């Protein structure tokens, strides 16, 4: 009895895969970018990337590789999904029509097993003879690669080393050989195997096991003529080729950890590296000609090329042009010059790509239109944090950098300002105090202040409240909290009969010695006259996880307690009532007089306020062990939430249940596989303001996607479900992946068909197909006061009306 | 001479054990 | 004191039959099992239970069950939830005419009542479904940067412990910066951290070895901890109802941290003991299970000192669970209800020289 409709208003932008190769043509250089469910194919030229193709897949791309088996004019693509859908695709161009044809497809899931801690790993042998996958600990899956293997039949091989950290195939080996770094109680080791397909077994490799450094984490396969492997850890870089062994411990890389790499020269003379702080290094291998023609490695060197965004995956295109894709900041194209600038950096920025993710919080405000809404989101992290303003024109997006990590945001209309909670990192000072790393927005404010106190070289968090103008977005004011204080919640509202407006902040006192904080504050600030002043302050034995305004009162969550405060004429917070729960009330929502309380393990609770008694009263509950990330209220009966495996669920309460037990339990009436980690819910719309859809909820996720959810009537739900079923039989999905399987509710132990949700993307795709296909779809269909044979025109009008909402 | 089966305490009067039995009972 | 001894229950008589094979049913499957009437405790998986069978009908039923799966059911009383118990130790002496059967079993699984039936003979049968045991993945497995996946594996565990734990927290929950919560919040829903905290709490009640004394599995560790907490029947059944291991660990930690007073159950206000005095003398933990001469089962908790009690009887070494000790009956100073016994050594050079063993039933946890 949910009848919901979910659509995507902004496609995901975070980049998690990038590959290069001759894909669309043997004479062309192609760059493929995988962003969660989307695959983008560009052709690289002198000017830069030229978009060519863009497709959407029924899955989260977890592995992507290009291989060219013998007898192929151009390379093929191999993709794996988080649900273990494997597909081999080819790019075929016919005239002006471009399409991707599934060379092969299959499912490579095992009935019994446990996913590995380090995650899925996929590799393709250099000779293009087999595909090796690592999905479950203690097993190694092999797919033979033959032209007549369209079903992708795979066989498992036993692996003695349970904890495998890394593994890769080696170049220039007579038979398929794999070198892998694993761990055991003695330490970390590097070992080699040779894979026998005829017997489906492992055989002793060329060189035996060698004890490696206690933090080795990365393995790079050096191509011919050197061969062997290069192992990269925190404090050293080593090269193994059997008898040969050459290591170095440069003092430059000890600051951070290298977490990505990419070969530059075809022969492997040089390689790139990037660390978590953005640094970009170039590793050089020195070639030795020996004395009989044969060549061998001679020495290694490291040089700091410079600084860029927080790189997730590097790639070198040509002529020094390097594409740096980032999961936290904005993907860039940079140029590597031969002469450093005045500062010394060799990297020069060329372009930038918008990336809203990760969206940790958002709000909907009406700035100037007065009839059309706009979105303000806190994106990025570390030196990538910023504010994003989004409005309908495609979507117009504006950026405001901060150079620190924003966490929360709220809008105060009266003072025409935004209040933002932010945090920055400071290095401890051997002489006492703390030292900043770079100029952040929290330190460049025109006026600043520090809270009044009451009651080495290690990073320390410093939290600040920033007051920013709504027109110029300049940092009007900054405020700093005490040491060892963590700001969690932020709220703007009036209270009682007080006509003023305040910012209310909850903070918890945390020390690195106690599990629970056991101490915290609630602070009420007022902004006026261009100055910020602390109006009120109160102390609570606990941590304020969340706060809301509740009919002129203040509702707060302190550890496992829900407390209601009233605002007195003396400008102080006077306790009104308490209610003790068994679960940490993290997520708090309110509507009318009903309150929704949720914790991190999907324990939903419903409460009501009784003015006659002035105390709460439990109404309904729902406990089911699973990870929850968000929760929202659609109406007085239905509740929406996001839970583990990137799933959406909708619960309902039966008001007219006959017995107390029946009405004391919530029913689960909607399940859906969104494919995104929803992070925040909000109420609003991005279109100008009787209609089939009632309500509108905007949700923001980690990958940077924005989605919209609305309700429906039963007849429309039935019609759209029938249309969806009809469409699933005429749409050529990429990789031949069933829509029902893709959208099926998924967990590690349970799997149910999707119910109660209508996929907006599939319905809106009805307009792209050709007219004959439209006619075929509506064949033998009924539509509306007397039902009649439906016509394509009616469904087209319905689809336009639906797509007009977002 | 008397002793409770349940607690094991030793008594002398029948009424004593009768009233004692009530303590650890239904 | 060689805390190993109380586990063996040497007072039974030794020379006990041993079985090596074990049987496990299928999750969610429905099975029909008999129920012994005498048993009344709320059994928990992994806990050992001794029993003395007296009546001829139950003796015959046990004899039959010997060659069978050697399993029965114990209902945690109305009956809604129960525990299957596999019998592994068996003996019979037949002395004194009556057939005194001595058995020891262990809990295996948790079930919910589907139907209960009574036969003409007198024993009861019940068909019930096997509740599943659910384990959740790492809380950071949803939000994650694949490039950082290579950093999930940590070097082997060794002031030093505190630094290692700080590094572990800082490195494992890094991707927490992508969510709307701090690392220390996620650390509260972690199996390893909660297990370490429970180990620290238990260290005050014993001088045991961390590696060997407790298991390394979260489920087994949680059940072992639950089996040795002085909590009421309501609290124990509430713990049993919990499905996830993380929830049970959190509840156990909350109970240990909050509940500090132990009062008389009957009175409900006469304070008896404080948690600070709780000390363990058996490897099983502070609280263990034993059987009286007549077969009644008792859960006993050891404490250095007590109060508000009156002593009756005289010391006696007969059938004493603790080797080389006597006992005298202890009654509540107010209601005269039995609370336990006072154990005093007869030989010197004993650590301790005297203490108190209080039955679980009479205890009532109270939060100051
Ligand atoms: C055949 C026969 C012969 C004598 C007795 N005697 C008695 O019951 N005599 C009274 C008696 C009854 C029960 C219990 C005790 C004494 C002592 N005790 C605890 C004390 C603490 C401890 O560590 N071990 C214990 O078991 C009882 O449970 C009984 C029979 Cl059935
Ligand atoms: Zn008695
Ligand atoms: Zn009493």
């Amino acid at each position: 009895m949910s009848y919901n409709y979910v659509v995507t208003a902004q496609k995901p932008t975070a980049v998690n895969g990038c590959v290069t190769g001759h894909f669309t043509s043997a004479e062309d250089l192609n760059l493929l970018i995988a962003k969660n469910t989307r695959l983008e194919i560009y052709v690289v030229t002198a000017e830069g990337l030229r978009p060519v193709k863009e497709v959407g897949m029924y899955g989260k791309i977890a592995v992507m590789e290009l291989f060219r088996p013998k007898g192929e004019s151009k390379d093929l693509l191999f993709i794996l999904t988080a649900k273990y859908n494997a597909c081999i695709l080819e790019y075929k161009q016919s005239g002006e029509s471009i399409d991707i044809i599934t060379r092969a497809h299959g499912n490579v899931q095992d009935r019994i097993g446990r996913p590995s801690e380090t995650g899925i790993i996929g590799i393709i042998d250099p000779e293009c003879r087999m595909i090796g996958l690592r999905l479950y600990d203690g097993l190694f899956k092999v797919i033979p690669l033959d032209r007549d293997n369209k079903e992708l039949k795979a066989f498992n091989i036993r692996l003695e080393e349970l904890h495998v950290i890394d593994v890769k195939f080696l170049y220039g080996c007579q038979a398929p050989t794999i070198c892998f770094v694993y761990q055991d109680p003695q330490g970390r080791h590097v070992k080699t195997y040779e894979v026998s397909l005829r017997e489906k077994e492992f055989n002793k490799g060329p060189w035996k096991q060698e004890n490696v450094e206690a933090e080795a984490s990365m393995v790079i396969a050096v191509p011919e003529p050197f061969g062997g492997a290069i192992i990269i850890g925190q404090e050293s870089i080593t090269y193994h080729n059997g008898d040969k062994y050459l290591a170095i411990a440069p003092p430059i890389i000890k600051q951070s950890t290298i977490v990505c790499h990419n070969r530059v020269d075809p022969n492997g003379s040089r390689y790139l590296l990037g660390d978590m702080e953005g640094r970009l290094f170039m590793l050089l291998l020195e070639k030795e000609e020996q004395m009989d023609g044969t060549v061998t490695l001679k020495d290694l060197r490291v040089e700091l090329l410079g600084e860029t965004s927080i790189a997730e995956c590097l790639t070198y295109l040509d002529n020094g042009v390097v594409f740096v894709g980032s999961r936290l900041g904005d993907s860039q194209l940079v140029k590597l010059n031969v002469d450093s600038n005045e500062q010394g950096s060799y990297v020069v920025a060329m372009e930038t790509f918008t990336n809203l993710g990760p969206i940790v919080d958002m709000c909907v405000v009406d700035l100037e239109r007065q009839g059309q809404g706009q979105l303000v989101t806190c994106s990025g992290a570390f030196k990538e944090g910023s504010l994003r303003i989004i409005r309908n024109g495609k979507l117009h997006i504006r950026t405001v950098p901060l150079y620190e990590s924003p966490r929360k945001i709220c809008y105060q209309e009266v003072s025409q300002c935004f209040g933002v909670l932010s945090s920055r990192i400071e290095v401890q000072d051997t002489s006492g105090g703390t030292t900043a790393l770079r100029p952040s927005a929290s330190t460049q404010a025109l006026s600043s202040s520090v809270s009044s106190s009451k009651l080495f070289g290690e990073e320390v968090e410093v939290h600040n409240l920033l007051i920013i103008d709504q027109h110029t977005f300049e940092v009007l004011h900054a405020h700093q909290f005490l040491q060892n204080e963590y700001a969690l919640s932020l709220v703007s509202c009036k209270l009682g009969k007080d006509p003023n407006t305040y910012f209310i902040v909850g903070t918890a006192m945390v020390y690195p010695e106690e599990a629970e904080p056991k101490q915290g504050r609630i602070v009420v600030f007022q902004y006026s006259d261009g100055k910020l002043q602390t109006v009120a302050e109160k102390e609570v034995k606990g941590a304020v996880y969340s706060m809301v305004e509740f009919n002129g009162k203040l509702l707060a969550s302190i550890n496992s307690t829900v407390r209601l405060y009233e605002w007195t004429t003396e400008k102080e917070l006077r306790t009104e009532c308490n209610h003790y729960n068994n679960i940490m009330a993290l997520y708090l929502k309110t509507k009318g007089d009903f309150i929704l309380v949720g914790d991190l393990m999907r324990s939903v609770l419903l409460l009501a306020y009784k003015p006659m008694e002035g105390n709460f009263e439990e109404i309904a509950r729902d406990f089911n062990p699973n990870w929850m990330s968000a929760v929202e209220i659609l109406d007085d009966d239905n509740f929406l939430g996001a839970e583990n495996a990137f799933n959406l669920f909708v619960c309902q309460k039966d008001s007219a249940a006959t017995t107390d037990e029946e009405r004391q339990h919530l029913q689960e009436v909607g399940l859906f596989h969104l494919g995104e980690f929803v992070n925040v819910f909000c109420h609003g719309s991005l279109v100008m303001q009787s209609t089939p859809t009632q309500g509108s909820v905007l949700f923001g996720t980690v990958n940077g996607m924005i989605g919209l959810v609305t309700s429906l009537s039963e007849s429309w739900y039935n019609l759209l479900l029938d249309m969806q079923n009809r469409l699933n039989k005429v749409i050529k999905s990429v990789g031949k992946i069933e829509h029902s399987f893709w959208r099926s509710f998924h967990t590690e132990r349970k799997t149910e068909p999707a119910t109660g949700f209508i996929d907006g993307d599939l319905i809106e795709s009805f307009l792209d197909i050709s007219r004959p296909k439209m006619q075929e779809v509506v064949a033998n269909l009924q539509y509306d006061g007397m039902k009649r044979e439906a016509t394509a025109d009616d469904l087209i009008k319905v689809v336009e009306e639906l797509t007009r909402i977002h | 001479p008397f002793q409770c089966n349940q607690c094991g305490a030793s008594f002398t009067q029948k009424g004593n054990l009768l009233r004692h039995i009530k303590l650890h009972s239904g | 004191f060689d805390t190993s001894l109380p586990t063996s229950h040497t007072y039974l008589g030794a020379d006990m039959e041993e079985f090596h094979g074990r049987t496990l049913h299928d999750d969610d499957s429905c099975q029909v099992i008999p129920v012994l009437p005498q048993v009344m405790m709320i059994l928990i998986p992994g806990q050992t239970l001794p029993l003395q069978l007296f009546h001829p009908q139950e003796v015959s039923m046990v004899r039959n069950l010997i060659q069978k799966d050697r399993t029965f059911a114990v209902l945690a009383y109305e009956a809604q939830f129960g525990t299957t118990a596999e019998i592994y130790a068996y003996r019979e002496e037949q002395d004194f005419g009556i057939e005194i059967v001595k058995v020891k079993a262990i809990g295996r699984q948790r079930f919910k009542v589907l139907e209960l039936r009574t036969q003409s003979d007198g024993i009861q049968q019940a068909k019930v479904q096997i509740l599943p045991e659910c384990v959740l993945p790492s809380t950071m497995s949803a939000v994650q940067l694949e490039s950082l996946n290579k950093c999930q594996i940590f070097p082997s565990k060794p002031q030093c412990s505190y630094k290692w734990w700080q590094k572990y927290q800082k490195r494992k929950f890094h991707c927490a910066n992508l969510t709307s919560w701090p690392r220390w919040l996620y650390s509260l829903y972690d199996a390893e951290t909660l297990m370490d905290r429970i180990k620290k709490q238990l260290r005050e009640w014993d001088e045991n070895l961390k590696d060997d004394s407790l298991p390394s599995n979260p489920i087994d560790f949680s059940y072992r901890v639950a089996a040795c907490l002085p909590i009421d029947d309501v609290l124990r059944i509430q713990l049993l109802k919990i499905g996830s291991a993380i929830q049970r660990l959190r509840c156990e930690l909350d109970i240990m941290n909050k509940c500090t007073s132990l009062c008389c159950k009957q009175c409900q206000e006469t304070e008896i003991t404080t948690k600070n005095e709780i000390f363990s003398l058996s490897l099983c933990g502070p609280m263990a299970a034993y059987v009286n001469p007549h077969g009644y089962v008792h859960e006993t908790l050891t404490v250095y000192k007590a109060c508000n009690l009156n002593l009756i009887g005289r010391p006696s070494t007969e059938h004493s669970w603790f080797p080389g000790y006597a006992w005298t009956v202890a009654q509540c100073k107010i209601c005269a209800s039995h609370i336990g016994w006072k154990f005093t050594a007869t030989k010197k050079d004993m650590s301790p020289q005297k203490f108190w063993g209080l039955t679980r039933s009479a205890l009532l946890p109270t939060i100051p």
